[PDB]
C-alpha cells in the first residue's frame, strides 16, 4: 500500500518523482544506505531536505552549506514553512496512518533543518535582521507536544548566538637564544631561536587557518570584487603567508656578506625543519616560496656554502610541490591533526569544481538543479573544516608573537617597487656571469652560530 | 613521447580556469573534478607530432603573490590571459611577462597572449590593441570564447608550436 498525499494542485511537494524533477547518481550514500541524489527542481531538492521516509544528515549539511548560488535565504525559508504547512487530502484510517507518517516526520525534518540553519549558519540572520524575524515568528507558531522540545532548542540556539587556551599535559619549554625574554627590541631572525620562531609562526598561522568559514569559500568569493567583504579571514591569512615569504627573501638578500648570508639562509632552513616537525605545511611552503623567488634562487654562490644536510633538506621540501603538489597530497592525507594545511591547492580546486560544472542541467526541457557540483564544493570545505578542530599543544609567547604579527618588510612600497628592490638586491650581492663577485661587510655583531633544533631542556 | 610544462598566468575574474578545463574536457561533456590527475594531462597530436601537454593553471590562489616565481619556473611555455571586458586585465599583461622573463632568466620565453571572452559587461579591449600588445613583444596573439570552444585548441597548439621553433 501507497500512501495517498494531497493534490499538487494544494501542495506542491506532492508533485511525483520523474527524469523531469529529480535524478540519482549511479551509487548509495556511503554509511547510509540513501540514493544519491545528481539534480534536481527546488521544490525537489528541499521535499529531499525534509523527507518523510527517512532523516539525511549528509544531504542537510550539504545544502546548506551551499544552498546559495541557487535559492535566496529568504526564499528557502518560504520554502520549508511551505513545507510544514500540510493539509490533509480530502475524503480515520489512513488518516491516521498520514499523520504519523507523513505529517509528523515531515514535520520533525523541517524543525531539524531550521536547527542545523541557526547553529551551522547563523551568519545568514546576522546579516538580514527580517530572515531572523520570520524565522522566530514561525517557530512560535508551531503547535505539537512532539515539537515541543526541538522548538525550545532552536529558541535556546537563537539567544545563544545573539551573543557577544590551556592544555592537556604540560607545552614544552619555551627556547631562548641570544635574545632574553622582554627585550622585544633585539629580536630578529637569527637572535630568536628558531625552535621558538616556527613554533610561534606555527601558533599564528594555525589560528589564521582555523577561523575561515566555507561562508568565505563556497561561490569563489574570494575572487570576486567584494572579496574584503565575504573573504576577510582568508584574506588575513594568505597575506600573513605573503608577508612571512617577503620578510625571508628580505632578510637574505640584505645581508650582503656572504658568510652571514649562508647563517641566514641555513637557519631559515632549519626553522623549515622544525615547520616540518610540527607539520605546518603553510610555514613549510612560505619557506620554499622564498627560496624558489627570483632574487634568491639565483644565489648560487650561497647555495653552494650550505652544509649538505640542509641543502637536502631544502630539496625535499622542494619537492613536495612538484608534479602538481603530488607529494605534498600525500603526506597530508597520511598524518594526523594538528597541522596547518597550505590552502591554496583547496582554493583552487573549489574554483574549477565551480567554473567547470553547469550551474543547472537539462532534462526533457526542464531546468534542474546541478547538486553534485554542491557537493564535490561541500566535500572540499568538509575536508578543510577537519584540520580546524585540533589546536597545538604549544605555549603561546606574547612578544615574539607580536613581532611577527606586526612584521612589514614592505613597508610603505607598492608590491613591484619592493620586489624590484629584492632582485636589485639579489644583482648587488651576487653579480651575473662574468662579473667577479664582491665582498661586503659583516653587518651582526653577535654570533651567528645556531643552538640548532633539539629542546635545550628535558620533558 | 614529448611531454610540455605549460603554465597560465592572469588576474582573477578572467576565466583562465574555463580556458585550461574546456581544452582537457571533453569537446560535448560539460564535467570537471579537478581533484583527479586527468584533470591537467592530456594527450594530443598537433602538426602530426603525438605528445603530452602538462598545464599548471593556479587560478584562486593570485593573492599568494610570493609564490608566483615558483609556480612560473616550473613551465617551459605560458599563456598570459586577460578578459576583453576587463582593461585592467590587459594592462598587467606587461607585468606578467616581465616577471616570467626574470623567473626563467631569457629574453625569449615562449609564449602566447590570449584575450578570453566569457559573458557580460561587454568588450573594453578591441582586438587590434591585444594585436598591437602581442607584436610589441613578438609574440602571438589568440582570441577565445570560454562557452563556445572557439579559439582554444588554437592557444594551447600555437604555444607548443612556440616551444618547438624555440627549441630548434
Ligand atoms: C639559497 C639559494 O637558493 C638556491 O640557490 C636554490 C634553491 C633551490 C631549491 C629551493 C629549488 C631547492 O635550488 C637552488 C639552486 N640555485
Amino acid at each position: 500500500e501507497q500512501m495517498r498525499l494531497p493534490s499538487a494542485d494544494v501542495y506542491r511537494f506532492a508533485e511525483p518523482d520523474s527524469e523531469e524533477n529529480i535524478i540519482f547518481e549511479e551509487n548509495m550514500q556511503p554509511k547510509a544506505g540513501i540514493p544519491i541524489i545528481k539534480a534536481g527542481t527546488v521544490i525537489k531538492l528541499i521535499e529531499r531536505l525534509t523527507y518523510h521516509m527517512y532523516a539525511d544528515p549528509n544531504f542537510v549539511r550539504t545544502f546548506l552549506t551551499t544552498y546559495r548560488s541557487f535559492c535566496k535565504p529568504q526564499e528557502l525559508l518560504s520554502l520549508i514553512i511551505e513545507r510544514f504547512e500540510i493539509p490533509e487530502p480530502e475524503p480515520s484510517a489512513e488518516l491516521k496512518r498520514f499523520r504519523k507518517e507523513y505529517i509528523q516526520p515531515v514535520q520533525l525534518r523541517v524543525l531539524n533543518v531550521c536547527r542545523h540553519w541557526v547553529e551551522h549558519h547563523f551568519y545568514d540572520f546576522e546579516r538580514d535582521a527580517y530572515l531572523l524575524q520570520r524565522m522566530e515568528e514561525f517557530i512560535g507558531t508551531v503547535r505539537g507536544k512532539a515539537m515541543k522540545k526541538w522548538v525550545e532548542s532552536i529558541t535556546k540556539i537563537i539567544q545563544r548566538k545573539k551573543i557577544a587556551i590551556t592544555f592537556q599535559s604540560s607545552p614544552p619549554t619555551v627556547e631562548w637564544h641570544i635574545s632574553r625574554p622582554g627585550h622585544i627590541e633585539t629580536f630578529d631572525l637569527l637572535t630568536l631561536h628558531p625552535i621558538e620562531i616556527a613554533r610561534q609562526l606555527t601558533l599564528l598561522e594555525s589560528d589564521l587557518y582555523r577561523a575561515v568559514q566555507p561562508s568565505e569559500l563556497v561561490g569563489s568569493v574570494w575572487t570576486k570584487e567584494d572579496k574584503e567583504i565575504n573573504s576577510p579571514n582568508l584574506l588575513k591569512m594568505i597575506r600573513h603567508t605573503t608577508n612571512l615569504t617577503l620578510w625571508f627573501e628580505k632578510c637574505i638578500v640584505e645581508t650582503e656578506n656572504l658568510e652571514e648570508r649562508v647563517a641566514v639562509v641555513s637557519r631559515i632552513i632549519e626553522i623549515l625543519q622544525v615547520f616540518q616537525e610540527l607539520n605546518n605545511f603553510n610555514g613549510v611552503l612560505e619557506v620554499v616560496s622564498a627560496m624558489n623567488s627570483s632574487p634568491v634562487y639565483r644565489l648560487d654562490h650561497t647555495f653552494e656554502q650550505i652544509p649538505s644536510r640542509q641543502k637536502k633538506i631544502l630539496e625535499e621540501a622542494h619537492e613536495l610541490s612538484e608534479d602538481h603538489y603530488k607529494k605534498y597530497l600525500a603526506k597530508l592525507r597520511s598524518i594526523n591533526p594538528p597541522c596547518v594545511p597550505f590552502f591554496g591547492i583547496y582554493l583552487t580546486n573549489i574554483l574549477k569544481t565551480e567554473e567547470g560544472n553547469p550551474e543547472v542541467l537539462k532534462r526533457h526541457g526542464k531546468e534542474l538543479i546541478n547538486f553534485s557540483k554542491r557537493r564535490k564544493v561541500a566535500e572540499i570545505t568538509g575536508e578543510i573544516q577537519q584540520y580546524q578542530n585540533q589546536p597545538y599543544c604549544l605555549r603561546v609567547e606574547s612578544d615574539i608573537k607580536r613581532f611577527f604579527e606586526n612584521l612589514n618588510p614592505m613597508g610603505n612600497s607598492m608590491e613591484k617597487e619592493f620586489t624590484d628592490y629584492l632582485f636589485n638586491k639579489s644583482l648587488e650581492i651576487e653579480p651575473r656571469n662574468p662579473k667577479p663577485l664582491p665582498r661586503f661587510p659583516k653587518k651582526y655583531s653577535y654570533p651567528l652560530k645556531s643552538p640548532g633544533v633539539r629542546p635545550s631542556n628535558p620533558r | 613521447m614529448t611531454e610540455y610544462k605549460l603554465v597560465v598566468v592572469g588576474a582573477c575574474g578572467v576565466g583562465k580556469s574555463a580556458l585550461t578545463i574546456q581544452l582537457i574536457q571533453n569537446h560535448f561533456v560539460d564535467e570537471y573534478d579537478p581533484t583527479i590527475e586527468d584533470s591537467y594531462r592530456k594527450q594530443v597530436v598537433i602538426d602530426g607530432e603525438t605528445c603530452l601537454l602538462d598545464i599548471l593553471d593556479t587560478a584562486g590562489q593570485e593573492e599568494y603573490s610570493a609564490m608566483r616565481d615558483q609556480y612560473m619556473r616550473t613551465g617551459e611555455g605560458f599563456l598570459c590571459v586577460f578578459a576583453i571586458n576587463n582593461t585592467k586585465s590587459f594592462e598587467d599583461i606587461h607585468h606578467y611577462r616581465e616577471q616570467i622573463k626574470r623567473v626563467k632568466d631569457s629574453e625569449d620565453v615562449p609564449m602566447v597572449l590570449v584575450g578570453n571572452k566569457s559573458d557580460l559587461p561587454s568588450r573594453t579591449v578591441e582586438s587590434r590593441q591585444a594585436q598591437d600588445l602581442a607584436r610589441s613583444y613578438g609574440i602571438p596573439f589568440i582570441e577565445t570564447s570560454a562557452k563556445t570552444r572557439q579559439g582554444v585548441d588554437d592557444a594551447f597548439y600555437t604555444l607548443v608550436r612556440e616551444i618547438r621553433k624555440h627549441k630548434e
